[PDB]
């Protein structure tokens, strides 16, 4: 096996799909959202490499 | 008398369409290869749910009574099909010791063979599922598989712990079992597994 | 937000972006409109039976109609100009359309005009005490309209009665229909009228020429009930038109979502309402009004 599926996930949309109250609460958790996107992006670039 | 509940007592647990998929669901089903009581009209408990079946040539069985006392003291369900019309009422009816048919009502509704029914009473809703099939057997329940589609959902909120029949048939008792159901292309349940 | 390079700069928290491709934002189509679909309104509650009743009950023997397992169209009532009093406590009529209840009780009776005020929480008097008592925490509606045209006649209509004596005040929604001779004194009456022995009821004098205060008024009191049972009395919950091939915010009988609704080629069973994906995701519905 050489590569995987280059999946990416929008944490916001995954957790608080199209909800404003939910999103405003989510903002309190800080960078969790960003770091998950970043990690998966890492994975996807590795797959191409 | 007792007989084998081979693979009978499967009903669509919800109103959802699913095709070409195996779905696992926990609900009150009739356990596979269980004992079903066989009758040729006493009062029977309603532990959590009932699987009723009737083999008919001349439509002898007509109705059901449900409740706790069933003696003009409290609310009780009466369900009756008379030749052309179905009747459902929830009056505190004064029943006979041996009610039959010859040859404070808080709700009222009016509308060779095997007829299979499932009655269950959940969150005050009385759910009734059923299925009609042609058969060629005089002894017992045919072995095979068929699913029961819901017919009625009555918002009664009435406590039931006992019931009786109004006119041979079989009774089984449902239990909280996990099932795996095989929905085909057409969203019909074609096979099941008792987990 | 000036330009995409600026979005990039803000994302990286830098003024100097090195060559590359950067994921900055997330494109998402916004829904243009809201679709609400519910089944055709059916099995209306028999409000006619109560309001359009030919004859009403006396206040001491007020009728109680139970309303259950139907759709209650309150609009026809609070938008009607036929009512002089439409008072609602701890509830707004308009809001009723969005609410379900286990049971609704329409208490119908007739009183004189000046006594209409007694049909309210924390009232006192002959009516509030001996005929019909509302609780202090009553959460229903009181509807009253003049019935001089119907419940008055030349010479005086005395068919409508009221209780004039009672050994104690009534409890909320208590009904006393007894005709026992009231013992005003220490001497037992033994069902015989006389000194300190009076009949507990008396007639209303309803003539067409009577003062508005003394003219007959028909009263319906709606009480709302939430039991340990299903709520079977619901409001109309009005629908909208259906839009296809657009990003919309849809609401079908129970379920909400956002998507593009398209003609499907799926073959639901006659009972199946909404379809599902492998991932327990709603993928298809049945329009409640059109199958
Ligand atoms: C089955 O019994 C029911 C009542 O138990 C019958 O329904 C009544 O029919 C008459 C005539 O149409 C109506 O006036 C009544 O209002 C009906 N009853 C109810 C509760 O609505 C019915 O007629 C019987 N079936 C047949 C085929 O005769
Ligand atoms: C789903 O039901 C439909 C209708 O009964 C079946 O479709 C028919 O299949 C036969 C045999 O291939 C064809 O001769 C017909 O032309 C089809 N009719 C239509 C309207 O498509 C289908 O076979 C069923 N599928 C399953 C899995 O049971
Ligand atoms: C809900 O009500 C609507 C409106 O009365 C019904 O729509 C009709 O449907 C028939 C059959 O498809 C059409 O021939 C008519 O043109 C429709 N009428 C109108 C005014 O557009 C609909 O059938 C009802 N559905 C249910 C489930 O009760
Ligand atoms: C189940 O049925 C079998 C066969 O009739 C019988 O031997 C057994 O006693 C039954 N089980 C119970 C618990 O009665
Ligand atoms: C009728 O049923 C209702 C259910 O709330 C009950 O309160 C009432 O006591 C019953 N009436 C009679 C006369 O039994
Ligand atoms: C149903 O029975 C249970 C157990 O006896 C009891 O707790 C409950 O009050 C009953 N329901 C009604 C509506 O009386
Ligand atoms: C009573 O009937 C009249 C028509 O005769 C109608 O205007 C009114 O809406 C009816 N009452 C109710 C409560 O619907």
């Amino acid at each position: 096996p050489v590569s995987m599926t280059k999946t990416s996930v929008d944490c916001t949309m995954y957790i608080c799909g199209d909800s404003t109250e939910c999103s405003n609460l989510l903002l309190q958790y800080g960078s969790f959202c960003t770091q998950l996107n970043r990690a998966l992006t890492g994975i996807a670039v590795e797959q191409d490499k | 008398a007792y007989t084998n509940s081979f693979t009978r007592g499967v009903y669509y647990p919800d109103k959802v369409f699913r095709s070409s998929v195996l779905h696992s669901t926990q609900d009150l089903f009739l356990p596979f290869f269980s004992n079903v009581t066989w009758f040729h009209n006493p009062v029977l408990p309603f532990n959590d749910g009932v699987y009723f079946a009737s083999t008919e040539k001349s439509n002898i069985i007509r109705g059901w009574i449900f409740g706790t006392t069933l003696d003009s003291k409290t609310q009780s369900l009466l369900i009756v099909n008379n030749a052309t019309n179905v009747v459902i009422k929830v009056c505190e009816f004064q029943f006979c010791n041996d009610p039959f048919l010859g040859v404070n009502c808080t709700f009222e509704y009016v509308s060779k063979n095997l007829r299979e029914f499932v009655f269950k009473n959940i969150d005050g809703y009385f759910k009734i599922y059923s299925k009609h099939t042609p058969i060629n057997l005089v002894r017992d329940l045919p072995q095979g598989f068929s699913a029961l589609e819901p017919l009625v959902d009555l918002p009664i909120g009435i406590n039931i712990t006992r019931f009786q029949t109004l006119l041979a048939y079989y009774v089984g008792y449902l239990q909280p079992r996990t099932f795996l159901l095989k929905y085909n292309e057409n969203g019909t349940i074609t096979d099941a597994v008792d987990c | 937000a000036l330009d995409p390079l600026s979005e990039t700069k803000c994302t990286l928290k830098s003024f100097t972006v090195e060559k590359g491709i950067y994921q900055t934002s997330n494109f998402r189509v916004q829904p243009t409109e809201s679709i609400v679909r519910f089944p055709n309104i059916t099995n209306l509650c028999p409000f006619g039976e109560v309001f359009n009743a030919t004859r009403f009950a006396s206040v001491y023997a007020w009728n109680r109609k139970r309303i259950s397992n139907c759709v209650a169209d309150y609009s026809v009532l609070y938008n009607s100009a036929s009512f002089s009093t439409f008072k609602c406590y701890g509830v707004s009529p308009t809001k009723l359309n969005d609410l379900c209840f286990t049971n609704v009780y329409a208490d119908s009776f007739v009183i004189r005009g000046d006594e209409v005020r007694q049909i309210a929480p924390g009232q006192t008097g002959k009516i509030a005490d001996y005929n019909y008592k509302l609780p202090d925490d009553f959460t229903g509606c009181v509807i009253a309209w003049n019935s001089n045209n119907l419940d008055s006649k030349v010479g005086g209509n005395y068919n409508y009665l009221y209780r004039l004596f009672r050994k104690s005040n009534l409890k909320p929604f208590e009904r006393d229909i007894s005709t026992e001779i009231y013992q005003a004194g220490s001497t037992p009456c033994n069902g015989v009228e006389g000194f300190n022995c009076y009949f507990p009821l008396q007639s209303y004098g309803f003539q067409p020429t009577n003062g508005v205060g003394y003219q007959p008024y028909r009263v319906v009191v709606l009480s709302f009930e939430l039991l340990h049972a299903p709520a079977t009395v619901c409001g109309p919950k009005k629908s909208t038109n259906l839009v296809k091939n657009k990003c919309v915010n849809f609401n079908f009988n129970g379920l909400t979502g956002t998507g593009v609704l398209t003609e499907s080629n799926k073959k639901f069973l006659p009972f199946q309402q909404f379809g599902r994906d492998i991932a327990d995701t709603t993928d298809a519905v049945r329009d409640p009004q059109t199958l």
